[PDB]
């Protein structure tokens, strides 16, 4: 039951660590906006164009990230 | 024994896992007369039961104080069924599904219409790609040193940063 | 055989219901014949 | 197009080596067909191949008997094994490795021959029929011929 | 042109005769990828190794040093029995080996000869042919030690002995 | 003449050296230097002359400082093994010595030497030139006839287990 | 135009009489699938392997080799009984063999890379049988019919054996008929299980 | 051309009357087949061991050499090969007659390069085959007895492996 456990736990430490990473070195630009530092830390969105941007900027990641924070604690 | 577990045929609590398992099929079977179906697949139920809890017993898988098998991955011999063999079987699997997977987009790009080979497959061309997946370790690895697994960094499009 | 119909089934959608029914088919097979293998047998 | 199972590996979009060699007609006796290197074929041909079994045939006779062959009082032979040879100057080891480590016929009871199977494990050569013929038989023995007679007289 | 070892497969471009154990055999081309020179030096070090190694495994079957008489014939098990101060003097020793192929390889890589470090005491290799039939005896030699230490070691893990004494006793097969 | 006038004479064989009847059925010096060949033939041969005398006379004679075996072939047994070892790593000075360091088929012809040639004629019985060749077919002819007669008397000398002249003496057919 | 073996249907494409052993027959129509030369390299393996199998099963029911692990007349017996390691010896060197009488073109997209190669033509003629040129089509005709028949006579035997727990020749001498009340088909779900 | 021996049957177009001992028999084309010289050399060989086989059984019921009947008692024809398979007789006739197979290994492989005519190991101690057509009477005679003994040689083991009697025994005796 530990050796199960840990191994979720390793789960979520990865995966928190995914979303805050991807957030971090994906902040100056990415492929959708490869100018995302002109924009900031935390804007909305660069519009539904391109295919939709909703959750794009660096901010969103660290709110994305927060849910994973949550359930890993947990 | 290893990690003070104890072999599965002499741990009592697993004797006493077998005994329940089988008094829970008995009354329910106490239920039924004899040459009825209901009986005849409990009575099924109840050698199937027997046979696994001896087989496992006679494997030597290692049960705990609950009296329920318990795996060794630490990389022992003596315990390479229960996750190096199946671990091996998986791998050589995995690696043929790959193999062949990228085999077929590989000839789908040379298509008149590559995105239409996705999802309009060709079954006699892929599966002349499925058979070909049994000795993918030799073929994946002259496919590597060959220059022809990996693209250089300086083809492939990345962000700006 | 008509090759707008086979054309038909080499579709996707046809090819993966089939190919993962196909393959679940054996896998619950192999448990009939031989069930609970929890380690391979050595 | 590609018709499937072809074998052109330039069909199939992935790399061929470009290199194709043309295929000779000279054959050996115990190995095969193909490219070989200039001269190969005259030296390790049908001449090579045949010579060297004959060689290998020869020299197994002495190995398949082999053994530590000594004289009692009499002129009766006894037979040891070459074990029994020990050696003097290798330090602890005293027992060495010989001929019957290579060829160990005696540890899994084979009794070798010069012919390769001795008097003990011969040639098991059983007959099938088992005494009786192909038809009209009585007793144990119910051919599918007698069957057939069976079912047509009933 | 094709490969000399294996007939029917082109040669593989990145071997050449000049290396003293080529038999044009690169199956899976390593060299196509990884340098040759680089994997001629690595074949050459694990041959001396083994070389060393296929004796030690055979040598304690015949004597063994006064002080370490008391210890096991099975090799796997006189690992075990050498104390950790034995065991650091052997890797330190190693390793003041190793400094120059740590200083050959890393920095002088293109000046010289495949697992040349400078140890030809005796000078042999003065005569050419004795210096060609020497690259070649050595390489040949190192990888049949090679492949007879890696049966030696696996034989000591199934039969819990050394070579000679598995032999000896004709304990060939898992018990 | 051809030994065997049903087969070919093998196309290296010239007359040139002594014991020459065109016998290779096999194939050798088609594969192998005749060099080579035939210093390992005079090498062979030598050793097999003395190894005959020496069962012959250990038969008889014995050492004071030596036990004395049941038989020649029991002699080797007797004799202490740092004696056995001298003798080998004296032979071995000598083969390193006589072949100038020399001593593979890569190298040991490389400096032009004819095959089973030492400079060894003390006495001076070479000093004739026809009676040298005469010599040379002599030691070539005996050279072969001790080699069968070496692995005669060593194999009945192990099965009789009562020397040679002793085991003429006593005759006692297989039973 | 229409099929020798099959007359109602049309001949197959890729089926052209060049082969030996070819008489129009592919009702399914697999030839127009998979190309023929893989399926006469297949055909002639196959067929190889079960003349040997028939031979195997026929020879190991009259023959043996000694001692009690090659004692079994019953062929499908004789696949427990023989030593594990030996016939695990056999599996790797069928597959050795498999390497290199291909030469490493193995797959459906590199075995007859090379034109010169010819379905089931792997060099193998050790004693030079096929060197006369004028035995040549009844030699390949004769071999794909031994292959054939071999395939179905080994089929029988398997199923045979399976079936009645006999040998193939003692199976025939001491013949028993199906009585039905065992080995009944199928059945796993019209009893709903169990 | 159709053959001489089988008179519906065609010639069978690798055997020529150059070949010692033709009759054109060769219905099953056999000659076709395996390679002729092969066949040739075989066929002598079989010939020559089976007329030894054929002479032997018949001169060991004859006579036997001195103390061979203490070791081979009521044994006789094949009888008597596991008892001196015991003793190292049969050991030392497959030793030496091994060895001589090595060369004539040797020889059929240059028969077959095309440079020894088969059954050729030009053995000729005492004077016969001097004259040419002495030469090709001999060779005819040899190929013409050596199939006869071939025959011979089943019979008399086959009778053996009847009645136990032996070639001249079973003459005397049924
Ligand atoms: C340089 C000249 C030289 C010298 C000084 C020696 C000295 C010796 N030899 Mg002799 N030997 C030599 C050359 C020489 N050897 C040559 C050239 C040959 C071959 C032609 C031999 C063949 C020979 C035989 C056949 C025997 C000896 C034995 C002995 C030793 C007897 C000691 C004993 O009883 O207890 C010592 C007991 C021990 C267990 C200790 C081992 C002996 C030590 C290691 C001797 C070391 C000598 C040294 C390595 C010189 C050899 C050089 C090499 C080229 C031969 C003695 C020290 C006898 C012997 O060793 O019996 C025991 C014996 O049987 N020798
Ligand atoms: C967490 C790290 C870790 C890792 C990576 C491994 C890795 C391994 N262990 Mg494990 N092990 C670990 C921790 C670990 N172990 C711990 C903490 C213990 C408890 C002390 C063990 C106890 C253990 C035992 C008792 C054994 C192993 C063995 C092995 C090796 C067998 C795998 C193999 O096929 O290689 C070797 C085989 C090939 C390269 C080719 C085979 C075909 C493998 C290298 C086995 C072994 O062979 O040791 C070297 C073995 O007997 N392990
Ligand atoms: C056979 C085709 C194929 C191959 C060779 C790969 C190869 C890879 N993928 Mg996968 N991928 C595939 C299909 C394939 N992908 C498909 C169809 C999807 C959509 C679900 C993905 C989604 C995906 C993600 C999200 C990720 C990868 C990753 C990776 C890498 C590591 C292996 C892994 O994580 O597997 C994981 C595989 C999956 C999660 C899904 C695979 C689903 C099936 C089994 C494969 C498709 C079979 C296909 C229909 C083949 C038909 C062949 C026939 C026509 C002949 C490696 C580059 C990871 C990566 O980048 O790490 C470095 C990663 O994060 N892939
Ligand atoms: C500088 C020279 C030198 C000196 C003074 C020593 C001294 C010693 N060595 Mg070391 N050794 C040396 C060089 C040296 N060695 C070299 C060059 C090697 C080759 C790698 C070794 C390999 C070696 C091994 C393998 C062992 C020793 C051991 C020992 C010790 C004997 C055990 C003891 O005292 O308790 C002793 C301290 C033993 C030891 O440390 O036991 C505790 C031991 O097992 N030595
Ligand atoms: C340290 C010893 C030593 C060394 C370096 C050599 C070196 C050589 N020998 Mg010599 N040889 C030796 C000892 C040695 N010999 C002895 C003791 C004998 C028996 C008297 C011979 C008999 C011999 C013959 C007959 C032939 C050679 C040949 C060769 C050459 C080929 C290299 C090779 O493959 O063998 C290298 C050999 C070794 C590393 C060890 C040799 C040991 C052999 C197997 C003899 C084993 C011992 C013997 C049965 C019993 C001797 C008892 C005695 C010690 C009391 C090379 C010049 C061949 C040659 O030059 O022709 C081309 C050849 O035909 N050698
Ligand atoms: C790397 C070489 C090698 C080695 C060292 C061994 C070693 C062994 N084998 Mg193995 N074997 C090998 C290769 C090898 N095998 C290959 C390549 C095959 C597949 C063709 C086999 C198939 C095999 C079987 C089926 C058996 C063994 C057995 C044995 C063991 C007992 C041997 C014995 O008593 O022999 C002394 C006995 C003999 C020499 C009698 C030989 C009988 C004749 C020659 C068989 C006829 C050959 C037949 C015509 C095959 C033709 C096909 C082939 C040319 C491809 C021994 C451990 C036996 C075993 O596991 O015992 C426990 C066993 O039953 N072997
Ligand atoms: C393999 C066949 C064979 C066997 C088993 C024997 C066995 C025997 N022979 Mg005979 N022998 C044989 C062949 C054989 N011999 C041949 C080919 C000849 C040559 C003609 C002789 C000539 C011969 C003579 C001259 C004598 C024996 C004698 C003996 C006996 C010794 C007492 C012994 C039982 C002796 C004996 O006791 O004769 C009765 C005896 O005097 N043998
Ligand atoms: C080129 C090779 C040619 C091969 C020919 C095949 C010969 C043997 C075929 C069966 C012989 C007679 C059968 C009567 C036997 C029979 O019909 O039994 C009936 C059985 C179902 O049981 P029931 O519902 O009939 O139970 C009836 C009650 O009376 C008893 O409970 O049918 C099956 O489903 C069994 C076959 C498995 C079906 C799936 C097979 C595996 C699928 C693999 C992919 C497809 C392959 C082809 C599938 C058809
Ligand atoms: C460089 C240099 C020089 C030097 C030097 C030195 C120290 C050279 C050292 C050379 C050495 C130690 C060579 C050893 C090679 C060992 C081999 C090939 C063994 C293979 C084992 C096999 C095949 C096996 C096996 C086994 C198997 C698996 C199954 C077993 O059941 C049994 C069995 C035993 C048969 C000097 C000093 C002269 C100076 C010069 O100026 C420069
Ligand atoms: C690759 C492939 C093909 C294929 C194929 C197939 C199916 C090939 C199968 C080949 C087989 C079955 C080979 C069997 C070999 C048996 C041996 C060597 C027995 C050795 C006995 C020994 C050593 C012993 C012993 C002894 C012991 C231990 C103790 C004693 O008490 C008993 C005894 C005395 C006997 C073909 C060619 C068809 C086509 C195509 O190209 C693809
Ligand atoms: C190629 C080549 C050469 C070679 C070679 C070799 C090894 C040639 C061997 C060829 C063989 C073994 C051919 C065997 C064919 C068997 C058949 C057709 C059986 C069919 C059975 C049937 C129909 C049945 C049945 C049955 C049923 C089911 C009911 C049963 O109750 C009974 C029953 C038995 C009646 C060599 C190596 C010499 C070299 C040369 O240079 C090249």
């Amino acid at each position: 039951g530990d050796f199960l456990i840990h191994h979720a736990i390793a789960l979520a430490l990865h995966t928190t660590t995914l979303i805050l990473v991807k957030g971090a070195l994906d902040a100056r630009g990415s492929k959708l906006m490869p100018d995302k530092k002109d924009f900031g830390y935390a804007f909305p969105c660069d519009g539904p164009g391109r295919g939709g941007t909703c959750d794009i900027s660096a901010w969103d990641a660290f709110y994305l990230s927060m849910f994973w924070m949550l359930n890993t604690i947990g | 024994d290893v990690a003070g577990l104890t072999p599965c045929g002499e741990s009592k609590e697993f004797a006493r896992r077998l005994d329940g398992s089988v008094k829970k099929l008995q009354t329910r079977l106490s239920k039924y007369e004899a040459g009825t179906p209901p009986a005849l697949a409990l009575q099924k139920q109840i050698d199937k039961t027997k046979n696994r809890f001896d087989r496992y017993g006679k494997a030597g898988l290692l049960c705990g104080t609950d009296g329920l098998p318990h795996l060794i991955t630490d990389g022992r011999w003596t315990h390479s069924g229960e996750f190096v063999i199946p671990g091996l079987l998986f791998l050589y699997v995995a690696g043929w599904i790959g193999w062949v997977g990228r085999s077929y987009v590989l000839f789908a790009r040379t298509a008149d219409k590559p995105t239409e080979k996705e999802i309009i497959i060709d079954v006699p061309v892929a599966l002349s790609f499925v058979s070909t997946g049994f000795i993918w370790p030799f073929s994946a690895f002259k496919e590597f040193t060959s220059g022809n697994l990996i693209v250089p960094a300086d083809e492939i499009t990345v962000s700006p940063r | 055989m008509d090759s707008n119909f086979l054309k038909y089934l080499s579709t996707a959608p046809v090819l993966f219901t089939v190919w993962l029914s196909f393959t679940a088919s054996f896998i619950i097979e192999a448990n009939r014949f031989f069930p609970d293998m929890l380690y391979f047998p050595m | 197009d590609t018709t499937g199972f072809s074998g052109v590996p330039s069909q199939f979009a992935r790399p061929e080596s470009g290199v194709y060699p043309a295929e000779p007609t000279e054959q050996t006796f115990l190995g095969m067909r193909g490219p070989r290197a200039p001269g190969h074929r005259e030296n390790f041909g049908g001449k090579h191949t045949a010579t060297m079994l004959a060689i290998a045939a020869l020299l197994w006779q002495p190995v398949s008997e082999a053994g530590m062959y000594r004289m009692g009082a009499d002129g009766a032979l006894t037979k040891s094994s070459f074990s029994n040879m020990e050696v003097p100057g290798f330090g602890n080891m005293k027992k060495a490795p010989t001929i019957e480590s290579l060829f160990p016929f005696a540890k899994n009871g084979f009794d070798a021959s010069p012919a390769l199977f001795g008097k003990g494990s011969m040639i098991v050569v059983e007959d099938p029929r088992d005494g009786c013929g192909a038809y009209a038989n009585s007793g144990a023995c119910h051919t599918f011929l007698d069957e057939i007679g069976d079912a047509l007289k009933k | 042109e094709m490969s000399e070892a294996i007939p029917f497969m082109p040669k593989p471009a990145n071997i050449d005769s000049s290396m003293p154990g080529y038999a044009g055999f690169d199956p899976l081309g390593f060299t196509d990828y990884y340098s040759a020179k680089w994997m001629q030096e690595a074949e050459i070090k694990h041959g001396r190794v083994c070389m060393l190694a296929a004796l030690g495994m055979v040598f304690p079957e015949f004597a063994k040093f006064p002080q370490f008489a008391s210890f096991s014939t099975n090799p796997l098990e006189a690992f075990y029995q050498v104390s950790p101060a034995g065991w650091g003097q052997i890797f330190l020793f190693i390793g003041v080996l190793e400094t120059f192929s740590y200083e050959k390889s890393f920095y002088n890589f293109e000046g010289g000869a495949p697992g040349a470090l400078g140890f030809d005491p005796l000078r042999m290799s003065s005569n050419p042919a004795s210096a060609k039939q020497y690259a070649a005896a050595e390489v040949r030699n190192g990888r049949l030690a090679m492949i007879g230490f890696s049966g030696m070691l696996h034989h000591a893990i199934v039969s819990k002995q050394g070579p000679i004494t598995q032999i000896v006793e004709q304990n060939f097969y898992p018990k | 003449d051809n030994a065997m006038p049903f087969l070919e004479r093998p196309p290296k064989l010239d007359g040139s050296l002594a014991g020459d009847v065109g016998f290779d059925p096999v194939g050798f010096s088609n594969y192998f230097d005749l060099r080579w060949l035939r210093e390992s033939e005079l090498k062979h041969g030598r050793v097999c002359m003395l190894g005959v005398t020496g069962l012959l006379v250990q038969e008889a004679v014995c050492l004071p400082q030596f036990s004395n075996g049941k038989t020649p072939v029991d002699d080797f047994f007797v004799v202490p093994a740092a004696g056995l070892w001298q003798v080998f790593f004296a032979i071995g000075a000598v083969e390193f010595f006589s072949h100038g360091f020399k001593l593979t088929p890569g190298d040991m012809f490389s400096e032009g030497r004819e095959a089973g040639d030492f400079g060894f004629d003390p006495l001076g019985c070479g000093k004739n030139p026809d009676a040298l060749a005469r010599r040379r077919l002599v030691e070539v002819k005996n050279g072969r006839l001790a080699m069968i007669a070496f692995g005669g008397l060593l194999h009945q000398q192990l099965l009789t287990g009562q020397g040679t002249f002793e085991q003429l003496a006593n005759f006692k057919a297989i039973a | 135009a229409k099929s020798k073996a099959v007359p109602f249907l049309s001949q197959p494409e890729a089926l052209d009489g060049s082969m030996a052993g070819d008489v129009g027959f592919d009702p399914f129509g697999i030839s127009s699938v998979i190309d023929i030369k893989w399926l006469r390299e297949s055909e002639l393996k196959h067929g190889r392997i079960c003349m040997l199998a028939a031979t195997g099963c026929l020879v190991q029911e009259v023959v043996h080799l000694p001692g009690p692990a090659f004692s079994q007349k019953m062929a499908l017996n004789a696949w427990a009984a023989a030593p594990r390691g030996g016939m695990i010896s056999i599996l790797v060197a069928i597959g050795l063999i498999e390497m290199i009488s291909n030469r490493f073109a193995l797959t459906a997209t590199d075995m007859f890379a090379n034109p010169n190669r010819v379905p089931g033509d792997l060099g193998f003629d050790p004693l030079s049988l096929g060197a006369n040129p004028a035995n040549r089509a009844r030699f390949e005709l004769s071999e794909v019919i031994h292959g054939r028949a071999a395939m179905m006579g080994f089929s029988g035997m398997v199923h045979q054996m399976i079936v009645s727990k006999q040998a193939p020749i003692e199976q025939l001498m001491h013949f028993k008929a199906v009585d039905s009340s065992l080995m009944k088909l199928g059945g796993a779900a019209g009893n709903l299980g169990y | 051309a159709m053959s001489e021996s089988v008179p519906f049957l065609k010639k069978p177009e690798a055997l020529d009357s150059s070949m010692a001992g033709y009759a054109g028999f060769d219905p099953l084309g056999l000659s076709s087949i395996a390679d002729i010289k092969f066949l040739q050399e075989s066929e002598i060989k079989h010939c020559r061991i089976a007329m030894l086989a054929a002479a032997g059984s018949i001169a060991q019921d004859i006579f036997t050499f001195p103390g061979v009947s203490k070791v081979v008692g009521t044994a006789k024809m094949t009888g008597v090969h596991d008892v001196l398979v015991k003793q190292g007789a049969m050991g030392q006739i497959l030793l030496w007659t091994s060895f001589l197979e090595v060369f004539g290994t040797i020889a059929l492989l240059e028969t077959l390069d095309g440079k020894r005519a088969p059954g050729d190991f030009k053995f000729d101690p005492l004077g016969f085959s001097k004259n040419a057509e002495t030469a090709k009477r001999y060779q005819l005679s040899e190929i013409k007895n050596g199939r006869l003994a071939m025959l011979a040689t089943g019979g008399m083991v086959h009778g053996y492996f009847i009645t136990g009697k032996g070639p001249l025994e079973l003459l005397t005796n049924f």
